[PDB]
């Protein structure tokens, strides 16, 4: 993709004690229009793994197809083997990073998030193979919103409970909802555990207009 | 940079400068602007650093197995003409490489220019570097077939001196070598800005 | 860049009732060094300099319409000049050019003519002062300086040791850039005397 | 693309200039005079663009005459020097821009003789010694070798030789001739040319 | 493209393929050499209605260099004119020209590469 | 922005959503649209915000001293030919489109549009980037006749279905009713919006 | 640049941190943004730094005139329109950001001036680079009629939030407390970063600079 | 247009000693005027005796990083013994200049023991120019660090200074100071200094806080 | 263009204008963008003609051998994805965004968006130039439940709406109804067209 | 940049070419050979951009050394013309194209002397006098007035030493030194250089 075409804003994502929880709304704009305003951009890997995507949806699709068929073809051989967050977050950063070499990018900016071992597992991807792990993580314009809102509470409590951490993500939509011109006030929260991945939605966040009378 | 060098009664000069830099930051003050090949064939180099340093490693990679397949060393000629020849192939690219080959062969004291556009000149005296022009001025003023070594010493010492002086992308140390019948040897590594404030001192 | 047609590193230093204003003494056209004794620092008191880098023009059309406004204020107010007001004068001169800058980013450096509290600071090419209570830096070496000058300051230092901090921080940053240097010349002003004294600096 | 040079002595400025008046390949005059005389002790050597180099030189040089003409005494070389440069620096920012590189040579009766080298963006800086031009690239390392503040006027002519030899034999535009003056105490002295 | 290997090892370790090229050379006419001290000398051995120029079998390679052979003359004509190919491609490569061992070691390792 | 404005038998209702955007950052969320340009004349504004509020202020103190001059409160025609030779005089640096209307005992409740500079008054009016997503909502909605509670209405569902397909309008709507009476302000919060399909 | 406001019960509180950098290089560590206008107006500068400085130094002057000319306290509506019409007429090139809180007469209000000359009203805002990790606090957590301890509170938080998320903030926070009794400038009422000590054993014996000329002016003779 | 290129920040140090070298890094990882995370160390452990800090372009950092994985384990493979630094040093300007057209972007700093169990350090530019050095400093604060280095390490503009050794000892502080100062002046250095020290007995990793902001 | 896809119990309703158009010259006014892509899959055509027609006749090729092979006529999802995959894997170099639509024995009736090789299913979708202007339109006025006679209707007003609105939409309105029954086709002339506001 | 000059006459083609090899505003080399023996009795005179001219004039030459020794014959001056100028138009079109600008002189036993002129975009003309390089443009007119085509060797080189002492007179590019060689029956014949103090 040289030009993005229906695109996702901000993806976001926390780890706490026992899992890691994404959100992210489900509108694709075609520019300034909120052209599909009921779109899931989140995605369940495996039992492990989950995926949030910003940027352009019909390459987010495109990776949800490999993806989902790389997922088949392991549970073919049925080996005790499977894939672990951090080995689909090490292939999405060779699949970004090939495309962009080739000068012919998938446009997306990606949230991983995963449960295995008792580790919980957060990373970040973007269309020219940047990748790292970080205890959270806001994709798009939710790194100057929602990650100074995360950052803050993980400061003061590094460790959050899944409700404390749950709470923490419905206020940074409701900011996010405010602030992004290019968001929508429809969105998913993935939680993954020990139990699997869970997608929740469509949510919506109850918001307040009395600075209109200040 | 600046790299001179010249043939002589008793041989033929090579210096160079020391000068790395990216763009307008010093970021080596002593790099060796020198390859020596074998024990009578040495490399000057100017221009893009990786590519000199590539190229040059290439021609000797190459002269190495010259050596092997004919029990013989490869020819100033020959040697120059291969890395002549590789530039030819890469030309439009945007290379930037400008060397002085020079030797002892069969034929007596060699030296060669070649450029990144595949020029290959035989001559018995050149300069090349951003500091070229300064190092041709003093290099043309003191200048006489019949140089002791030593006054063709101070010549390539003040010539490359001089240069660095003018020239912002020149300085460092001078790297001389003297290329003699039996073999080049290398004269000396001296601080430029220590021979300029001698130069000074006699004044 | 304009800024590096020229080039040339400017830097003031705070000591203990002192103060220490440095520059190199370069003056080349682009990679070619025309003269290795161009003045870069200018007095505008007994114990007050300017310090002007950039654009070589300018730092001469700067300096000399300074020295013009200095002399008509001195002349109606009777008064040596404070080093605050010699900022706020320089400021108005630069933002006067806001649509069509000089080329020169000046360090001011001096004593209080009355309290002999010593001031040091620095204006970007549009006249914005900066003060600072230990060094000021402007140049095509700035992040050399910077370097420099943050590892090497010290709170209050006796001229002595206030002389080889400035000297070694200008020193070491201008034997990293190409087109500064040349040597380099420093000011050392203290209550009841100006200290000035070439370096012997690389000549490359 | 054309070749000023100046060697100041203890107490004398040797100045030369090429001859060449250049259109696009060809050169139309070969006995070309680049120098005007400002003063009985000032020359101002100019070059650079076709239209600016007479037009700067000549309003400067009529200005440094009805200097003389008010007063009864001409402008010392630091005060012609300093009047060019306002001149060319207050045009700097405006319409009119001239692009002209030069030199001023003088002598003076209290300070003795001066070399001032200015470039096209107004800076000006005194010299022992400077050549303006590609030229310059080629002839100035030779006067960081052979000048020492003590040359005389002998030694100058032979070192300015060197260097317009230089250009013959390197530089690869024509210039053949050079205009050679020197000023002292007695003003300005008229050299024969160096020719090739 | 036919990929079908010519010459293969046989039993005895024997490469037949290349012992009746070898029958072919032995039916050729004599060809002789003799190196002298400041002259090399190659004679071969010889119908009235032939035009004899157009038969000769001693030709030049370069200035310097020049050859006889004996065997099949079609397959003579081929290596010839790759000889000839290859001197000029030296000179272009390298500047100077072919050594006689030079060349000799490149029309070998030609025949060399054609049984393997 | 999504600004309109409806004429009815005794006046207008204007409207318009809240949102300021720099791109893809929501600057201000609350920001009232509807200026007073006089008592009884209102403007809409969109386009540049620092060109729409220097045209609405120098309109503004024009019809102000029009008005003392005149000793009668100024026509809405006088007031949209004055944001309207403004608009127009200044084209080419100007990127601002304010809809004037308002009441006078002349010709009662009157909408304008000033689009670039021309003049023309309409029964109803729409602007701004969201107007877009609404040309066939209004055409499909608007009956002639309407009463001062119906337009708010109509002013209200249009602008929701606007604020809900584009990304640059938002927030709440601001709803201005003028007659003769006097002028009434009233705010819709963005949670008591009217709901339409939105999926 | 991190700047912002907040309209709180008595007043308003105006927060800003006080780092300067040169494109990516920290010039300054400690500079003030936080600008006087009038004895209960004050003014946040973000933006071109000398733009900001002189258009503030600009309406300050222009206030004590009106003021002094009045015979009242300054409006602070009349400096958001004289910054409006001036910036206005600079199409922009006169890069100010600017908060300007105050209480005059009618109470506490804040407006965010931008560099084109357009303007709002808010209950809070915040300016410069670092402008959403500020506004991102402030949407958290603003409820109206706050107390001073409680807005100051929130203020420090806002204006740190940019200063550890922006790599164009840092340094302190600065803060001005408006109310109808005057104002408290709280020059580093918060410092996030504290003091970042070292080993700076950095000492030059004397004589190791190599020096070539040395002249020695005294002054004792005007002294 | 899609420029396949970013600047991420980073810097990065290495200094040789008689017996040991030191490669240092800071670990903010940065964007534009945000920060990505503030635990990236650059430092990448190859062998027991070479350590490499790489810097530019974080999608190239790894890229380039696992290729240099691979190939020392095809080398192993091969050769039957690990490669040297130097050995290193020669194969990882190979890499870079394959890209002479498509440049990694990336500032890398090798640091390790030679075979005579001497400090070796080795920088290089993107496109594979390289030679040893006593020390150097490489990525965004380069400049800063560079000649304080220079003067103290290499002992330049110094007279009458006895030319001692550097110990251990004397180069931890020395690189603790280097960082804090970068810091302090270069918004892309922050949040932590990891230093590696290379000696006979192995790796050691020391982790020394920087400035937040 | 004014595309329209609209699902209901049993089957989906689709609807296009007929206006093809070179810049301000309409060089075809009558032309019918509903195309078969098999017995019960149709697909709306829009953006570029010559790109439009090529993947179109390349779908229906790739279908019809497709619905052979599997005994079965293909499902709606296999021609949505067979569409998709064509306009995704050339998406640099086509400008098309056909819309799929049809009946199947599995799912019924099923509507498919695929701008620009993305794949989404709708209750209903809209597309092309004229799109832009009914967004406010088709978000108040669609009801979930519609009957095959309802579709009709509101795909009609929809359209005409986009019609009278959008330079690049004109002509009739074809409209086409796919059931388990079959396919019935149906032209409103420009002149039977519903009216609406229309100054 | 660099100047070629060639002036046929009844049984003999006399060339000329500066000896120049410059770089940037230096004189790299005073003795520069510009021109290429193909066979006994055929010139290639070659200009132009600084790789292509000696990689082109020796390619041409080694495929003609290759005609000679694959044929026992070298190729006639209009064979050799035609077939450079054949892999100058074949680049024309190409990732590679030459930019080089020629003369070719020669002699053959049937036809008698030949001089072509070809420009980079691979024009071939039969010419009885041609001249390459900005110095055409002050010279040509000199050999319009004085060329006849019963010119003289002895003639011809007093021609050439006007052509060229133009140069020095007008032309701003040094130009001091220019090799000189004639062909005729007996092949190629080295005079002397034509210098200027
Ligand atoms: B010179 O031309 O200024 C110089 C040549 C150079 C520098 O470092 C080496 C190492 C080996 C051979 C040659 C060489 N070039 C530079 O200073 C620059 C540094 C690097 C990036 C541009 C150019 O090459
Ligand atoms: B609308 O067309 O998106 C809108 C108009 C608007 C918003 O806020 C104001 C304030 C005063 C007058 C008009 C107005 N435009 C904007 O919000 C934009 C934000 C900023 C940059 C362009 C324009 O001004
Ligand atoms: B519509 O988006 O404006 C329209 C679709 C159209 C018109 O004619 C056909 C024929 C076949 C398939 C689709 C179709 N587009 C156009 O009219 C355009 C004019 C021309 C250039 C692009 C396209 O064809
Ligand atoms: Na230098
Ligand atoms: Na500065
Ligand atoms: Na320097
Ligand atoms: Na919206
Ligand atoms: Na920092
Ligand atoms: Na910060
Ligand atoms: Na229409």
């Amino acid at each position: 993709t040289q030009n993005p075409m229906v695109t996702g804003t901000s993806v976001l994502g926390v780890k706490f004690e026992g899992g890691v929880v994404i959100a992210a709304d489900m509108l694709g704009s075609y520019g300034s229009l909120a052209r599909f305003r009921n779109i899931s951009r989140i995605m369940r890997v495996n039992n492990s793994t989950m995926l949030g995507a910003s940027g352009d949806y019909a390459d987010f699709q495109y990776l949800k197809q490999v993806l989902g068929q790389m997922v088949i073809d392991e549970e073919l051989l049925g080996d005790g083997h499977s894939y672990s967050p951090r080995a689909i977050h090490s292939w999405l950063t060779r699949a970004m990073y090939s495309r962009r070499s080739k000068m012919n990018p998938l446009w997306n900016t990606m949230v991983i998030g995963g449960y295995a071992d008792g580790e919980s597992f957060l990373g970040y991807v973007d269309m020219l193979g940047v990748a790292y792990e970080a205890p959270s993580l806001a994709t798009g314009y939710g790194a100057y919103l929602a990650q100074p809102l995360l950052r803050e509470v993980l400061e003061k409590q590094p460790v959050l409970s899944q409700t404390e951490a749950r709470d923490l993500v419905e206020r940074c939509m409701r900011v996010l909802y405010y602030r992004d011109a290019r968001s929508y006030n429809r969105f998913q929260i993935a939680t993954v555990t020990e139990k699997g991945v869970e997608i929740e939605g469509p949510l919506s966040t109850e918001t307040n207009w009395d600075i209109a009378h200040m | 940079t600046t790299t001179l060098a010249f043939k002589f009664q008793h041989g033929v000069i090579a210096a160079v400068d020391s000068r790395a830099s990216a763009g307008s930051y010093i970021s080596a003050l002593r790099v060796n602007k020198v390859i020596e090949i074998n024990p009578y064939l040495l490399g000057t180099m100017s221009g893009c650093a990786a590519d000199c340093q590539y190229w040059e490693r290439l021609l000797a990679k190459e002269c190495r197995l010259y050596y092997l397949r004919n029990g013989e060393r490869i020819s100033v000629s020959a040697a120059s003409k291969l890395l002549s020849n590789m530039m030819c192939q890469y030309r439009g690219m945007g290379l930037s490489m400008g060397s002085m080959i020079c030797g002892w062969d069969k034929k007596g004291p060699g030296l060669y220019y070649v450029d990144e556009h595949g020029t290959r000149l035989s001559g018995n005296m050149f300069s090349t570097g951003s500091g070229n022009t300064y190092a041709y001025g003093v290099m043309d003023s003191g200048y006489r077939p019949n140089l002791s070594p030593e006054e063709a010493y101070d010549l390539g010492r003040r010539a490359i001196a001089y240069a660095t002086h003018r020239d912002s992308y020149s300085g460092g140390v001078v790297n001389m070598y003297h290329m003699k019948e039996d073999g080049w040897v290398k004269v000396e590594s001296t601080d430029v800005s220590d021979l300029l404030h001698q130069y000074r001192e006699a004044n | 860049s304009i800024m590096s047609y020229n080039g040339g590193a400017v830097m003031a230093m705070k000591g203990k009732n002192c103060v220490a204003i440095a520059a190199d003494r370069r003056f080349g056209i682009q990679a070619q060094m025309v003269t290795t004794d161009f003045q870069k620092i200018f007095p505008m008191g007994d114990r007050l300099y300017i310090g002007l880098a950039g654009l070589a023009t300018d730092v001469q059309t700067v300096a000399q319409r300074l020295k013009f406004r200095l002399n008509l204020y001195e002349l109606k107010e009777g008064r040596q000049i404070k080093p605050y007001t010699l900022m706020s004068m320089v400021a108005n001169l630069l933002y006067e050019k806001r649509f069509g800058p000089y080329y020169t980013e000046p360090v001011i450096a001096g004593l209080d003519p009355k309290t002999f509290k010593p001031f040091i600071c620095s204006l970007d090419l549009i006249g914005c002062p900066m003060v600072t209570d230990d060094f000021v830096v402007s140049g095509t070496c700035a992040e050399q300086m910077y370097g420099m000058c943050e590892s090497l300051w010290e709170p209050n230092m006796d001229p002595d040791h206030l002389f080889e901090t400035i000297s070694q921080a200008m020193l070491n940053a201008v034997d990293r850039d190409a087109v500064s240097g040349m040597g380099v010349i420093v000011h050392i002003i203290e209550k009841d005397k100006i200290t000035t004294r070439t370096l012997k600096a690389r000549m490359d | 693309m054309e070749y000023l040079i100046g060697i100041q002595g203890p107490d004398y400025v040797l100045v030369a200039s090429d001859r060449v008046a250049a259109s696009n390949i060809v050169q139309m005059k070969d006995d070309h005079d680049k120098m005007f005389k400002m003063s009985e002790k000032i020359l101002l050597l100019c070059v650079g663009e076709a239209g600016d180099t007479v037009q700067f030189a000549e309003y400067i040089q009529k200005n440094v005459q009805l200097y003389k003409m008010r007063n009864g005494y001409e402008l010392s070389p630091t005060a012609a020097a300093n009047f060019t440069r306002r001149n060319l620096a207050d045009c700097l920012r405006s319409r009119t821009p001239y692009h002209v590189n030069l030199l001023l040579a003088g002598y003076d009766e209290h300070e003795g003789p001066a070399l001032y080298y200015m470039d096209y963006l107004a800076a000006l800086a005194k010299a022992p010694f400077a050549a303006h031009g590609y030229g310059a690239f080629l002839t100035l390392s030779i006067l960081d070798r052979y000048y020492t503040p003590t040359i005389s006027r002998e030694r100058a002519v032979e070192l300015l030789r060197k260097c317009l030899e230089e250009l013959q034999k390197r530089f690869i535009l024509n210039l053949p001739t050079f205009s050679v003056r020197i000023i002292d105490k007695n003003g300005i002295h008229d050299l024969d040319n160096i020719s090739f | 493209s036919y990929d079908r290997a010519i010459t293969v090892f046989s039993p005895d370790g024997h490469l037949f393929q290349v012992e009746y090229a070898q029958e072919a050379v032995k039916k050729g006419s004599t060809a002789v050499g003799v190196r002298g001290r400041d002259i090399v000398v190659l004679g071969v051995e010889k119908a009235k209605l032939q035009d004899e120029r157009t038969v000769r079998k001693i030709c030049a390679l370069d200035d310097n260099v020049c050859m006889a052979f004996a065997g099949l003359t079609a397959d003579a004509r081929i290596v010839i004119n790759r000889a000839r190919v290859e001197c000029q491609s030296h000179r272009l490569t390298v500047e100077d020209p072919v050594t006689v061992e030079y060349i000799t070691r490149y029309i070998a390792s030609l025949k060399q590469r054609y049984t393997q | 922005t999504t600004i309109m404005a409806v004429e009815f038998d005794g006046g207008v209702v204007m409207g318009s959503d809240s949102r300021v955007s720099a791109g893809e950052a929501v600057v201000n969320r609350v920001f009232d649209k509807l200026s007073p340009l006089h008592e009884r004349i209102y403007c809409a504004l969109s386009g540049s915000a620092a060109d729409a509020q220097a045209v609405a202020d120098m309109a503004a103190y024009q019809l102000e001293l029009h008005g003392i001059e005149l000793e009668e409160p100024p026509l809405v025609l006088a007031a949209a030919n004055v944001v309207r030779n403004i608009s127009y005089k200044y084209r080419e640096d100007l990127s601002a489109h304010l809809m004037v209307a308002g009441w006078d005992q002349r010709e009662g409740g009157q909408v304008y549009g000033t689009l670039g500079g021309m003049l023309t008054r309409q029964p109803f009016a729409i602007g701004g980037s969201g107007s877009t997503f609404i040309y066939g909502y209004v055409d499909a909605a608007y009956k002639p006749g309407m009463s001062p509670e119906e337009c708010r209405r109509f002013t209200t569902d249009a602008i929701a279905l606007a604020m809900s397909r584009d990304g640059s309008s938002g927030g709440v709507i601001y709803l201005v009713t003028i007659t003769a009476a006097g002028v009434d302000h009233r705010v819709i919060l963005g949670n008591e919006l009217p709901k339409f399909y939105d999926e | 640049t991190t700047i912002a406001g907040l309209v709180f019960q008595d007043g308003v509180i105006l927060g800003a941190d006080t780092r300067a950098t040169n494109d990516s290089v920290v010039a300054d560590k400690s500079c003030e943004k936080i600008h006087f206008i009038a004895p209960k107006i004050y003014c946040c500068g973000a933006g071109v730094a000398a733009d900001a400085e002189m258009t503030t130094r600009m309406v300050a002057s222009k206030m004590e005139l009106h003021a002094l000319s009045t015979g009242r306290e300054p409006r602070v509506a009349t400096v958001t329109r004289i910054l409006r019409q001036t910036l206005f007429r600079y199409q922009g090139h006169v890069g100010a950001s600017l908060i300007v809180g105050g209480v005059d007469l009618t109470g506490p209000q804040l407006y965010g001036v931008h560099p084109h000359g357009s303007y709002s009203r808010l209950p809070f805002t915040a300016l410069g680079s670092g402008q959403d990790a500020a506004l991102a606090v402030l949407e958290d957590r603003f409820q109206p009629n706050m107390t001073l301890e409680a807005a100051q509170g929130l203020l420090v938080e806002a204006v740190t939030a940019g200063i550890l998320g922006d790599l164009g903030s840092g340094g302190n926070v600065d803060a001005c407390v408006i109310t109808k009794t005057g104002a408290k400038l709280l020059r580093t009422l918060s410092s996030p970063t504290e003091p970042v000590k070292r080993s700076g054993r950095y000492h030059f014996v004397p004589g190791t600079t190599a020096v070539l000329t040395q002249t020695v002016k005294p002054l004792t003779l005007e002294l | 247009r899609f420029s396949p290129y970013v600047f991420n920040g980073g810097t990065i140090l290495a200094i040789a000693g008689e017996d040991f070298a030191i490669v240092a890094s800071d670990t903010r990882l940065s964007e534009g005027f945000s920060i990505h995370t503030r635990d990236s160390p650059k430092c990448y452990k190859l062998t027991d005796k070479t350590v490499i800090g790489c810097s530019g372009f974080h999608g190239d950092c790894l890229t380039l990083t696992k290729i240099i994985e691979a190939r020392l384990k095809m080398y192993k493979h091969s050769n039957n013994k690990a490669m040297t630094t130097g050995a290193i040093a020669a194969m990882l300007s190979t890499i870079l200049y394959s890209r002479r057209f498509f440049p990694y972007y990336v500032y890398n700093i090798i640091g390790g023991l030679d075979e005579e169990g001497k400090g070796a350090v080795y920088s290089f530019d993107p496109v594979g120019s390289y030679q040893r050095d006593s020390f150097k400093a490489g990525g965004s604060a380069s400049a800063m660090l560079q000649p304080l280095l220079d003067n103290q390490v290499g002992f330049k503009n110094m007279q009458n200074v006895e030319h001692v050794p550097l110990s251990l000892d004397r180069a931890m502080r020395l690189v603790k100071d280097v960082f804090i100062s970068a810091a302090e002046r270069d918004v892309y250095t922050g949040d932590a200094l990891r230093i590696c020290i290379v000696t006979k007995e192995g790796i050691r990793e020391e982790t020394v806080s920087l400035r937040k902001d």
